[PDB]
Formats: structure tokens, sequence, C-alpha cells
């Protein structure tokens, strides 16, 4: 009882004032130095415990009591004494039995007592990373047959479980004892490491020994070496990374530094024979190293060494370089199919990364990366990076900026067409993350247009194809398209905040979006956890026994994420995602597209009516559960705008009613209130019903019903431009900017023909170009 | 703990020295000299009801591996179908079994049900 | 968990309960005792109904 001691010690002294009998006095001293354990009197109940154990010691509870102080305070005797008298007065423990098991091997003692107590402990304990610790010490401090033992353990425990990165190291370390460097590659060139090398301890020990087998074995001599060399290579590129990951510069240097010099070795063979995937994984490595020496530069220029405006130019060079590297060719020789997937896919992804990084580089302008071309990619930017990189340590032949493949890049501008065609192909080494989602989606929404993450969410996750409308969300495994879309809108919204909070702490020369590595937590932790949980249930990377809990949290944030009918969240909120989700479900145009899309927006206006109602008699609004959103000037009360809410709603039941049957009340509302959703609805519908039936062929007087529909999509498309025109209101109001509305005029203008058309138009182009 | 100075239950040092679990009730359990609860400590829904309090895997596995050497001189359709909804609920719950009893299973549960 | 609180205090049935949530092996089997109960009581049946049939009096 740590609080209240005073009373505590009141009690104590009123309860010894009466007390008597030695046993009891015996028994109440051994329940004041539980107290003062409690309330953290180590050295009173030592001397309680003690007091109490020369009266006649007994009870295992007291003993393994006086165990676990004599433990804590410094008697390692007395603590294996007590912990043996312990467990021989209970009926064989297994705590107890795996105490006395470490507090023996910990004081190093190899004796009869010491093995059976080891044998029993492993008995009751089965595997165990402990009781494999202590069985693989107990096994070397022997001689050969100790070592010839040890390594027959290791091979044993690697049989039962393969992922162990404790074992790899323990057999890697003997074999390079052992002087087996043909049996350390054989079992680091393994294809199951792909899931044990993501910690860098693991990879600086492959990269070691294989550096090792090379300076042993001199120079090359059949593909074995090539094979060996493009390995240590990976593994190397994989050191940088995470290196670049944690958060150590000097760790960062020494990687880069080693990456650079493994570089220079292989071209050094490369340049002489061995002509064949050995090129292609030199050009895939330089653009990665190329990557890594910008996202290095990124790192410092955020932890404050050297400023922006002296930095901004060298990482968008490596960048540019790295974008610009030659492409990954066809070499199917040596039968390397695999290989040549695998590096066409890095080639990819370090294409998409450093389109990426370019784009957040140059911000929302896009002169910034022809301007780096025009000026910084030159001999002076190469001899910046090298004297910003590696300053005068190394050579111009030794390293790469300045000599060694300099002008290479091309007149280009990376586009988001080609930055989604490189993520296709990137989303399969190691999947995607929410960081890059979310900066997939920053970098689709800065340009006022939306993220088509529909190929990349069936690339990653190859389930549930097209956004589907339901009324609620419960799945965790299957998840959906339009509920990922609205979770990476708010993602992608909480981190514009984020960053925008931030940017008054250092310089606005930083990117929009901080690189994956160097930075992993941009956003919130309820969600970086979500995330966590949804991957790991995907990818099966959780442990068996961790997933309802998983599941259980996801039910229970979508079901808040998607909003309902009545819980507590904000009418602004809720029409914020409804025009999210109508800007990113418009722009696939389709016939059962439309009509799902139609009856999530009944269904969103029929759970907004409740909440839209105490808007009317001016009712305040609590905060809403999620808190994704701040109430700064973001996120108000709606004054004016639930009239012209109504009247959307009123319009949707109208469109909606009209497709299904009820054209009475479909023309009543029409004559009520007009807007503009009905016409851009009856457009689309017009347009689906004219491909649908232009599919087909079509005599005289189909073509000319064909040509009317069309000439009655083109005057709802004038007449929308010209209350486009009328007032500059359009592209604010609709949830779709202008640019939909021109494509939508340019493909209609485009199906009317060219010069053939057999019923002539009556209007004219406005803001768009003349096909018909 | 507090004060032991009349023993309410006249319970010597042999059991005022000796800590309880849950594995001495299976052992008396098996060591039951009567010859009802030997033999009823043999068949198979008495065997059943003792893995699932206890939780086993080894010895659960290890008597079912003796099950299917038996063969189906024991369980039925019935027995089957709550087997393989068991294990689908654990498997759904946390932890699984091995792939070759799992298939051995399936094959078993697919064969009723073709039967 | 975590303990903090050992000092006792009249009637035994707080530190019973305090107990309870120090150990899940009684909270088990309590849990078995109650279900042999409710076994028991399913078993019994109608019982209360069929003793009606022949109660006495005197």
């Amino acid at each position: 009882m740590r609080r209240s001691k005073a009373e505590i010690q009141r009690y104590v002294e009123n309860a010894q004032n009466s007390a008597s009998s030695p046993r009891e006095k015996s028994m109440k001293g051994f329940l004041f130095a539980r107290l003062y354990y409690e309330a953290k009197e180590y050295e009173l109940a030592k001397r309680s415990v003690s007091s109490y154990i020369s009266v006649q010691e007994r009870d295992p509870k007291a003993h393994r009591f006086l165990g676990q102080l004599f433990e804590i305070e410094g008697n390692v005797e007395k603590a294996v004494g007590c912990y043996k008298r312990s467990l021989e007065l209970n009926p064989t423990q297994k705590d107890l039995t795996l105490r006395i098991a470490e507090l023996i091997c910990t004081l190093n003692i190899k004796d009869g007592r010491a093995e059976y107590w080891v044998e029993r402990a492993s008995k009751l304990f089965p595997g165990s990373p402990e009781i494999y610790r202590l069985k693989e010490q107990l096994l070397s401090s022997q001689g050969e047959a100790g070592w010839n033992q040890l390594f027959d353990l290791i091979q044993a425990e690697l049989f039962a479980r393969p992922n162990d990165v404790y074992v790899n190291l323990k057999l890697v370390d003997l074999f390079l004892s052992n002087q087996r460097l043909e049996e350390a590659v054989l079992h680091c060139l393994k294809p199951e490491r792909r899931a044990l090398r993501t910690d860098i301890e693991w990879c600086s020990c492959v990269v070691r020994v294989f550096k090792e087998y090379l300076a042993s074995k001199q120079g090359q001599k059949n593909t074995n070496m090539r094979m060996i060399t493009k390995e240590l290579l990976l593994a190397q590129c994989d050191v940088v990374f995470l290196t670049l990951s944690k958060k150590d510069v000097q760790k960062s240097k020494e990687a880069l530094e080693r990456f650079d010099q493994a570089l220079l070795s292989v071209k050094q063979s490369v340049s002489g024979t061995d002509a064949s995937d050995l090129s292609v994984t030199f050009y895939e490595m330089r653009g990665h190293y190329y990557m890594h020496a910008g996202t290095l530069l990124l790192k410092m220029a955020q932890s404050c060494e050297v400023q922006w405006k002296a930095l901004i130019e060298p990482a968008a060079l490596c960048y540019l370089l790295a974008y610009q590297v030659p492409k990954p060719k066809s070499k199917p020789v040596k039968g390397d199919d695999n290989g040549q997937g695998f590096l066409e896919e890095l080639a990819f992804d370090r294409q998409s990364k450093s389109g990426h990084l370019l784009l957040t580089l140059s911000h929302g302008k896009q002169n910034f990366i022809s301007e780096i071309i025009e000026t910084f990619a030159n001999q002076c930017g190469q001899s910046i990076l090298l004297k910003f990189l590696f300053e005068d340590n190394l050579s111009m032949q030794d390293s790469f900026m300045g000599s060694d493949d300099i002008s290479y890049v091309e007149n280009r501008v990376p586009d988001l067409s080609e930055l989604s065609q490189h993520d296709n192909g990137s989303l399969r080494i190691h999947n995607g993350d929410l960081q890059h989602l979310t900066w997939l989606g920053l970098q689709w929404h800065f340009l006022s247009t939306l993220p088509p993450l529909r190929k990349w969410l069936k690339q990653i996750f190859p389930r549930v194809p097209q956004e589907t409308s339901r009324l609620e969300s419960n799945i965790p495994e299957s998840i959906c398209l339009l509920d990922l879309e609205v979770f990476l809108l708010a993602v992608v919204q909480t981190s514009y905040l984020q960053l925008q909070d931030n940017n008054t702490t250092a310089d606005p020369n930083r990117p929009r979006c901080l690189p994956l590595p160097i930075c992993k937590q941009l956003f919130t932790d309820r969600q970086r956890s979500w995330w966590d949980a949804v991957y790991s249930l995907i990818t099966k990377k959780a442990l068996p026994g961790t997933s309802a809990k998983l599941r259980s949290v996801i039910q229970h944030d979508l079901t808040t994420l998607r909003a309902q009918e009545k819980h507590g969240l904000q009418p602004a909120v809720l029409v914020n995602w409804a025009r999210g989700l109508h800007k990113t479900g418009y722009s696939l145009n389709s016939f059962y597209d439309q009509k799902e899309y139609m009856g999530r927006c009944v269904h969103y206006w029929k759970k907004l009516l409740p909440l839209l109602d105490l808007v009317k008699q001016k009712k305040s609004i609590p905060e809403p559960v999620d808190p994704l959103f701040k109430h700064f000037h973001n996120k108000d009360i709606k004054v004016s705008e639930v009239k012209d809410l109504e009247d959307e709603a009123c319009i949707a039941f109208a469109t909606l009613d009209l497709v299904d049957g009820k054209t009475e009340d479909a023309i009543i509302a029409f004559e009520s209130v007009k807007n503009v959703v009905a016409y851009w609805n009856l457009a689309l519908i017009y347009q689906r019903k004219a491909e649908e039936i232009e599919n087909d062929c079509l005599p005289a007087e189909e073509q000319e019903e064909f040509q009317e529909c069309l000439l009655k999509c083109k005057g709802f498309l004038k007449m929308i431009c010209d209350e486009y025109s009328a007032y500059p209101s359009i592209a604010t109001s609709l949830p779709v900017p202008v640019e939909t509305v021109f494509e939508m005029l340019d493909s209609v203008k485009q199906s009317l023909g060219e010069a053939m058309d057999d019923h002539s138009p009556a209007f004219m182009e406005n803001h768009s170009v003349l096909t018909t | 703990s507090i004060i032991s100075f009349n023993e309410a239950n006249e319970l010597p040092r042999e059991y005022l020295e000796a800590n309880w679990t849950l594995d001495s009730v299976f052992e008396e359990l098996q060591a039951t000299d009567k010859k009802r609860v030997l033999e009823e400590n043999r068949e198979h829904y008495h065997i059943i009801q003792k893995f699932v309090i206890l939780a086993d895997v080894d010895g659960l596995m290890d008597e079912f591996s003796e099950w299917l050497s038996n063969g189906k001189n024991l369980l039925l359709g019935h027995l089957l179908r709550f087997m393989t909804h068991l294990l689908l609920f654990f498997r759904t719950l946390g932890l699984q079994a091995k792939e070759e009893v799992s298939v051995e299973v399936l094959k078993t549960y697919i064969q009723r049900l073709i039967n | 968990n975590m303990f903090e609180i050992a000092a006792p205090n009249a009637s035994e049935k707080t530190i019973v309960d305090k107990l309870f949530q120090r150990d899940t092996l009684v909270r088990q089997s309590q849990l078995v005792v109650d279900w042999l109960e409710s076994i028991a009581k399913d078993e019994v049946g109608d019982f209360s109904d069929n003793i009606e049939y022949y109660a006495k009096s005197v």
C-alpha cells in the first residue's frame, strides 16, 4: 500500500500493541513485509521476511517471495537456495525450475546438476527462446564434440522452425568460425529469407558473409560468383533502406558508402566479362543508390545540418537520375525469367518512388522538374552532389557523382498516369503502406483531380472489384473499395492538417509528403494501428492467435467512419463526405454504376434527413466521434445551406423516382424545385442509352433516334455551360469540377461525328473543341 | 498471511505445504483405483471432455491419430460434423492444428457427406 | 492485472472477491461448479410437479 502510508503504519502499530503468539507475530511480520514490498520498501521487506524465516523456515510461498527479494537485491546464492527450497516444497513447478535453470546458466556451471536442471526445464517448456539460448551456451561451452552437438541442435531447431532470425545468425556465426563459407553462402541464398530480411542485423550479417566469401575467392570464375554478387547487392540495398528507415545519420552514411563501394566493385567486373543480367542488376542498384542518397539528403535536411535552399536541387537531381536510369532489358539467358521479372519490378518501383519524390519536391508546380533538367543536371550538379555526399573521401573513378555513367536524362516530366502505371508494378515487392497511400492521395488531390486507386487496390488486395453501394460495413476481411476511398480521403485530410500545423516550425521548402523510411508517423496513431492490423490480417503477418481483437476494432471503426442515421456526427462532415464520395464516383460512367451511386446518395439523404430537421430550428450539433477534423474554420454549423441541402435531397429523390417509375412524383418535384444535378443525371442516362443503342446495328430510324438523343445531350450540356459562364459558381457547387463537364462535352462532340451527321447542330462550342 | 493459530480444517503439514494446481485433478482421475472410473476414463466422450477442459494439443492430436488409425469404428456422421464445426470455431478464434490432420478431417467429412 | 492493495478488512467475502481477480483458476473452478449445478437442475426435470402426485401432509 503506497498511499496512506501513515495510516498503514498506524494500523500496524495498533495491531502490534495487542498481538501475541510467536507464530502469529511471525505471520504478521510477513504481512508487513508484503505491504512494504507493495509500497516499495525492499530493505524492510527483506528484514521482516528473514525474521519470519528464522522462526522455523516454512511456507513455499514465503520461500519463493524471499528468493525473489534476494534476486531483486543482489544475493544470487541465497536467491537460488530459496528458489530450490520452494521448488522442492512445491509439487514440481515450472516457473521456479526455469528461474533456477537460467540462474545456474548465468552463473556458468558445467555439472550434472546443471545438466539435469536444464533438461527438466526444456522438457517442461517446449522450445522457448531462453531455453534454446541456454542449450546453445551449454553446448558451446565444451569442445569439438560440443561444437558438433551445438551444430546438430542448431540444425534441428532450423528444421523445426525456419523463420528464426536468432537461429540463422547462430548458424552463420558457427559457419564463419568453422570456415564453412560455402555452407554459409548456400544458407544465405535460400529464397525463404524474404520474410527474414526485415531486420537490419540479419542483412548486415549476410553482407559481411558475402564480402568475406568474395575476399576469400578473389575474383569470379562461374555464374555462382555473379549470383553471389547480385545477392550481396540486394542485401546491401536492404541494409541502406533499413538504415534510412531508422534514425541514425552516421549509420545511413556508412551504409551509403558501403553500397557505393559495392557498386564500384560490381561495375569493375561488369566492365570485364559476364554480360547478362548483371548489367540490369547494376542499373537497378545504381538507381536504388541514387534514391537512397536523395533520402539521406532529405533526412539530414530534416535533422537540420544543411539548409533546404542548398538541398532542394541535389535531391531533385538524384531523383531525376534514378528515374532516367537506363531501363531494364530482356535477358532470358541462364534461365532467370523470375530474376528478370523481379528486376523489372524493382526498376518500376524505383521509377515510381523517384517520380513521387520529384513531384513532392516540385510541390504543386511542375516547372521545377524542367528547371532541374535544364540547369542542375550537369557536371556542376554532379560535383555538388559528390561534395554533399562523400566530400573528398572517395575519388571520381570510385564514386558515381561525376564519372561512370553520366548524361542520360531524357527531356520528360513524370506524369500522373506514368506514376500510376509504375505503381501498378511497384505494388508487388513488399505490397504498400498507409504512408504511400496518403502520398498518392495527396499527389492526386493537390491537382483538382481524383486518385484512380482502383487498380492499386485490385493489385494489392485482389478482391471485391468496383465500388459497391452498401448500407452497413461490418466485414473486417473483405474491405469495400468505397470505404477504402473514404478512409484514404480522411487520412489525406488529416495529413494535410498535420503538415499545415508543422510547417510553422521548419522551412516551407520541405516536400508536401515526407518520405516513408525517414518518416512513418504523419497522422493519427488510431488509424495507424488500424491500417497495421488490416495489413497484418491481410498478409498473415499477425501471430496465430491475435485476430479477433483486430477484427472487432476494424468493425467498430468502420461503422463509425461510414456514418449512420443518428449517432452524433455533424451535418457539415456528412455533407463533405457525400461530396467526396460523389467526386470519387462520378468519374466512372456506367448504367449499374450510376444506379448504385444514386442509391447511395438516396441512402445518405435519408440518413441526413433526421439531422437536417434540427438545423431548421437552429439547434447546436455536438462534436463527432472521429477526431479526424478540426472545428477551427473547415468544419462549422450550416446556417442558410439547410434549404439548399433539402433541395438537393428532393432533386435526388425525384431522379430516383424517375429512374424507378414514379414519373408523376418526379415531375411534381421538378416543378417544385429545380437544380443542375437532375439535368446532369438525365444527360448521363441519355448518353448511356445512346451508347447502348449504338453498340448494335442501327438502320435509318435508329440512327436518327441516336442523333436525336445526342442532340438532346448536347443541348443539356450547352445549358450547363451557359449556366456556368453566366456566373462562375457551377464548379464550386457541383461535386465535380468544370473539367468533367468539358470532357463530357468533348466526348459528345466526338460521338456526334465529323462530317456525316444526319442532324445539324444548333449550338456553338464554348470552351471546347469542334469535332463535328 | 494474517493469522494461523486455530486450524479450522484439520489439514496436516503434507497438505499445508503443497500448492495444488490443475494437472493433479487429471492425475488422481486417472489414478482412480475403482474399476468403474478406470473403464469410464478409457471410452470416448469422457476423454473428449477432459481434453476440452485441459485445452491440450499434443495428447489431443495423438489420440486423434490413434482414432484415425483405428478407423470409423467409433465416430459417426454427426460426430464428424460436430468435430468439423468445433475445429472451424477454434481456427476462427485462435491458433490451429496440423495440415495433415486438417486434410484428413476434411476428406473424412466430405466422404461422409457423399455417403 | 495490477496489485497494490493488500490490507484486509471485515467480512471474508470482500477478500474472496478481491482474490477472484488475482487468479483465474478458482474462477474456472467455480464456473465448472455452476455448470454442473445447472446440468443437475436441467436433468432433474419436472420433479417439482411429480412430487405433487404423492406429497403427504401429516
